[PDB]
């Protein structure tokens, strides 16, 4: 069970969540 | 922008994207060095593709020896007997030289012998388990006094260290290692090839970026 | 030896009775009983088991013995099954079968992932990207062309972390005893604390120790316990550092334990490479079957099952920076001159 | 190993710097021709026999196997008649008088010549060639 | 790991890295707990500084595989109801299809 | 979809034509216990 990670391409994953919710937060800034 | 971007990358949100990239990187990278692949050997004489045998998966032994003895008086290991009945060598060199060669798929013989072709030769490998404990002994033609003084002398043999020695001369005379401990030290190809798209990169950089 | 089955008043299950002196009934179990047995049933006799009350496996006081090899010797027993080591000593006296199960003297105590080339890769690499900069290059290698160097050095960084893990998890090091060979235990007195190591008396290991080397039973004269559980003990506690013994028993030992820290010096080797056996009378008659029988044994392949049924186990930097410091002073040598 | 050109073998030393002894062992030189011719017998069975020549005072004439075989009786080719072929073979039939090999201790073998006690306590397991070992993100 | 030992082993070598630098130059304890935490340039030891920082990145790793390393009955055929004692004891419900099982059968008696 | 024989299903969904396989469950749990190689696996922990 050992290979490398490449995390797929497709649905909501780690990090572009991550980035969305920057994205939220920058949506948040930068409409105050 | 992008000297802080590829700043961060290199060492709020983007240094905890980044710090992720790299734990990810770094586990992903022990995890691809302390496992292995999967799992692929004989577990021993209860191994499934013995017991089963076909034209897969092809073993024997040595013509006319002690493990022919063992697997033809009885019952239960008929098959494997009625198996390697077709394909045993004349010497214990042409199997070993078979097995070396991809020519069989195992070879059941002597531990004292196999321990020692897996000492003398890296590529040759003994199974898991161990059957059949017996030992090796000194000829003797019928009841002779002459079996009390051999079996005396080699009792006296053991009490000492004598076999210690001869042991130690010839059978622990290891040529080659033991690879129980799989990952023993990083591989300098992946470094090679990390310092050839480095140095490369930094003179397509020096070539191009520089002016 | 358990006891008898006090809802009958006689020996319960698959147990063999035996006497113990006078003489009171007990059951007797194990490997040797089904050995005896096995054996019993081959060359066929009917056999009266019993404990020996004179002595343990068998030593010479004077000019006789005064164990099973006694018992053995003075007519008073035909036969002696258990575990008992074939020797020289022994096998003067009396014979000895084919040995069932292997034994001996044995001992139950209780940057190198990155490669020589890359210290030299790296060293070139910051020679080529001097003054300040081979000390920007140094330190960007640990924690604007020179961002994709750090890049690079970013992942010299996770190998060197993830190479660590993979030989944390491969080398299992042990504080290994060096063997009979060593000055290790020639020479206890040699090093700061005296290694603590002994045997049982009357025994085959003591007998074959004080042969072959006459310091090992100088030193372990004082350092002898009496009862195989209570040395164990003694190795659990830490009033004993080693314990030299029988190899089968210690193996078993190590297989079966309340815990998991006991485990034989090295991978299993064992000094004195012997067998047990049976001990019948001199110039007899049977042990010429008897060996058939134990041998006929080994090729039907039932020795291992009694293996697998009564044998089988549960269990089983500064340095560096001191040499800068030398370095250090090479370098404060070229700053004055 | 095959002799030198006067018949002698090359006194070779080990990493310790032990002279390892050698004797002279008569046996066939290699579908396949009879051919008996005199070789070097060294390693572990010849330094045990050695060992048994200086303890029991007695010579020796180290010779191979007649075939390729250890000892493993079988039928004859007519009437029916148990015949073992091997080393076995050449001690009953009186071409040798000890058998200083890698002769493992069985049964079969013990009802009809005696064994002395295991000078290596070996055993039975199996040999298999070895897998395929050999900044990618 | 290692404990305090290890531990007090790197901080009287981090003092005596700062003494060894201070003597090297005539701020130490900046460079050296800046260095062990992840500042005088130069000054004649900064080569002593590149192998303390070597040191440093040595120790954090040693101490990630260390954390890394210390993070990450076989059946009816198991030793310990082959042979049971007064310490093993394992059973089942009585007069039940289990309590069958094991009634008739030879080599399941002692169990 | 339908495939006939089970070797030949099997080499199928080694190659790439046939995503699954349905069939008896004992038969599938013995060829992923011994196959050429390590890939064939039954659904989950061994549900049926
Ligand atoms: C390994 O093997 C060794 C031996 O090879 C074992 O060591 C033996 O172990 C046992 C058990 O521990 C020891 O026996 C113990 O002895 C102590 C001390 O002695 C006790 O008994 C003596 C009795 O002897 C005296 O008296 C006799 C005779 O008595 C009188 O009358 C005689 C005739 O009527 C007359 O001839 C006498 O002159 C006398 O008037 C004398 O012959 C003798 O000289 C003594 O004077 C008592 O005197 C003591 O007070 C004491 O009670 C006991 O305390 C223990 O209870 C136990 O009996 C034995 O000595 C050990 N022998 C050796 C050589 O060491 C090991 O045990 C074995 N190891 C293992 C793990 O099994
Ligand atoms: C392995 O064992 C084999 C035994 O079968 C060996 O084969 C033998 O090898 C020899 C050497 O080549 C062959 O040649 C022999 O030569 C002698 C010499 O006579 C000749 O020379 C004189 C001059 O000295 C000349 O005047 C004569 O006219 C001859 O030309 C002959 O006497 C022999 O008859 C023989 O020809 C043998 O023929 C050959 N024997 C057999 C039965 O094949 C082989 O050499 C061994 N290998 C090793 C590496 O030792
Ligand atoms: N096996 C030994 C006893 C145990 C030991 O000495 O280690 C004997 O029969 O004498």
């Amino acid at each position: 069970e050992v290979m490398s990670s490449q995390l797929d391409c497709d649905n909501m994953a780690g990090v572009f969540y991550m980035l969305g919710a920057a994205m939220a937060l920058s949506l948040i800034t930068f409409i105050s | 922008a992008m000297w802080f971007s590829w700043g961060v990358l290199l060492n709020m949100v983007w240094a905890g994207f980044a710090m992720i990239i790299v734990a990810s990187y770094t586990a992903n990278l022990a995890a691809f060095l302390v496992l292995d692949r999967p799992e692929e050997r004989i577990t021993g004489i209860n191994d499934p593709r013995l017991r089963n045998p076909s034209d897969k998966f092809i073993y024997a032994t040595v013509k006319q020896s002690s493990v022919d003895i063992y697997f033809r008086r009885q019952v239960e290991l008929s098959t494997m007997y009625r198996h390697m009945e077709k394909h045993n060598y004349e010497s214990a060199a042409e199997a070993i030289q078979a097995v070396r060669d991809n020519k069989l798929h195992a070879f059941i013989w002597d531990s004292a012998v196999l321990e020692f072709e897996a000492s003398q030769k890296c590529d040759l490998v003994t199974t898991g388990e161990l059957f059949f404990r017996s030992g090796f002994g000194i000829g003797m033609r019928k009841d002779s006094p002459w079996k009390q003084q051999v079996s005396l002398s080699i009792l006296k043999s053991h009490e000492n260290g004598f076999m210690e020695d001869l042991d130690k001369t010839w059978v622990r005379y290891q040529e080659c290692d033991s690879r129980s401990n799989a990952p023993a030290t990083l591989t300098c190809e992946n470094m090679a090839g990390v310092f050839m798209l480095v140095a490369g990169g930094i003179v397509a950089g020096i070539f191009l970026i520089f002016i | 030896v358990e006891s008898v089955d006090p809802l009958s008043g006689t020996c319960m299950r698959n147990t063999v009775p035996c006497q113990k002196r006078g003489y009171i009934k007990k059951c007797c179990k194990g490997f040797c009983i089904d050995i005896l047995k096995k054996i019993s049933k081959s060359v066929k006799f009917t056999y009266d088991l019993y404990l020996v009350t004179n002595g343990k496996h068998g030593k010479k006081i004077n000019g006789t013995w005064n164990g099973m090899i006694g018992e053995v010797v003075m007519k008073r027993a035909y036969m002696a099954v258990g575990s008992l080591t074939i020797n020289e000593e022994r096998s003067e006296v009396v014979d000895f079968s084919v040995p069932f199960i292997e034994t001996g003297i044995s001992v139950m105590v209780s940057l190198e992932p990155f490669s020589a080339c890359v210290w030299v890769m790296m060293f070139v690499m910051l020679l080529i990207v001097i003054g300040k900069a081979i000390w920007l290059l140094w330190g960007l290698v640990f924690n604007i062309m020179v961002s994709v160097w750090a890049f690079f050095a970013v992942i010299f960084l996770a190998s060197y972390t993830a190479n660590l893990a993979a030989f944390m998890i491969q080398e299992e090091y042990v504080d290994q005893v060096s063997g009979l060979s060593d000055k290790k235990f020639q020479r206890p007195n040699d090093f700061s604390p005296p290694f603590r190591f002994g045997t049982v008396p009357n025994g085959s290991t003591e007998r074959n120790i004080r042969n072959n080397y006459a310091e090992m039973h100088a030193y372990m004269g004082k350092f002898n316990q009496r009862g195989v559980d209570d040395a164990l003990l003694s190795l659990k506690t830490g009033k004993l550092d080693a314990f030299i013994y029988d190899a089968a028993v210690l193996n078993y030992m190590a297989g079966r334990d309340e815990g998991c820290k006991l485990v034989t010096i090295g991978s299993g080797k064992v000094f004195a490479s012997t067998g047990y056996g049976i001990a019948i009378q001199k110039d007899s008659g049977w042990k010429r079957q008897v060996d058939l029988a134990i041998l006929q044994l080994f090729g039907d392949g039932e020795m291992e099952e009694l293996e697998a049924l009564w044998l089988t186990g549960i269990c089983h930097v500064f340095y560096m920076l001191g040499a800068a410091m030398a370095l250090s002073l090479i370098t404060f040598i070229s700053e004055h001159l | 190993k095959p002799t030198m050109s006067d018949g002698t073998c090359k006194e070779e030393f080990t990493v310790n710097g032990d002279p390892v002894k050698k004797v002279i062992c008569t046996g066939p030189n290699d579908g396949s021709p009879r051919h008996t011719v005199p070789q070097c017998c060294y390693g572990f069975c010849i330094d045990l026999l050695i060992k048994l020549a200086r303890t029991m005072q007695f010579t020796y004439e180290v010779h191979l196997v007649a075939d390729g075989k250890f000892g493993t009786q079988e039928r004859v080719q007519n009437s029916n008649k148990k015949e073992w072929n091997g080393m076995m073979g050449e001690l009953l039939s009186g071409q040798a008088d000890m058998i200083v090999a890698p002769l493992t201790i069985n049964n079969e073998r013990a009802q009809y010549i005696e064994f002395s006690k295991p000078f290596k306590y070996q055993g039975l397991t199996i040999l298999v060639k070895k897998e395929i070992p050999r900044f990618m993100q | 790991p290692f404990q305090s030992c290890l531990w007090l082993l790197v901080g009287l070598s981090v003092h005596v890295v700062a003494v060894m630098l201070y003597l090297l130059d005539r701020s130490a304890m900046w460079f050296s707990w800046g260095v062990l935490l992840n500042a005088p340039r130069s000054f004649s030891a900064r080569i002593l500084g590149m192998v303390w920082a070597g040191f440093a990145m040595i120790i954090v790793a040693s101490y990630t595989a260390n954390l890394a390393a210390f993070l990450v009955i076989t059946g009816i055929n198991d030793p310990r109801l082959r042979n049971p004692s007064d310490k093993f004891i394992y059973a089942t419900v009585k007069q039940s299809s289990v309590d069958i099982y094991f009634r008739r059968q030879v080599e399941l008696s002692t169990m």
